[PDB]
């Protein structure tokens, strides 16, 4: 089974979010991450970039 | 819906108060040029009387 170990991966995260003084806002994020130790990426969560994001 | 218009609200408030300084401050600037324009023309009616009365 091969893992794409070097490629850097990239994630969006958005959504209208609620702030602390009962106020509204519309966020967006980006994370960029890597996979190290595929056996770890493999056998321990079902699709772990699902479970990330 | 609510939270939308309490924001709105609460912009349209520090917008509004921004118009009523400007127009308060218009108004005053007004007032202070009219009592100049009396003042001036009270002057001068009131040299002319006096060059009438010397007449």
């Amino acid at each position: 089974k091969p893992v794409n170990v070097e490629a850097v991966r990239e994630l969006a995260a958005s959504g209208v979010m609620l702030t602390s003084d009962e106020n509204v806002v519309r966020v967006e994020m980006n994370v960029q991450y890597r996979v190290t130790n595929p056996e770890k990426y493999l056998y321990s969560v079902t699709s772990p970039d699902d479970s990330l994001r | 819906e609510a939270i939308y218009n309490r924001m709105r609200a609460e912009r349209e408030a520090v917008a509004r108060r921004h118009r009523s300084q400007g127009q308060e401050e218009a108004e005053k600037l007004r007032a202070t040029a009219d009592y100049e324009v009396t003042r001036t023309l009270a002057e001068a009616e009131r040299q002319g009387r006096i060059m009438r009365g010397e007449g």
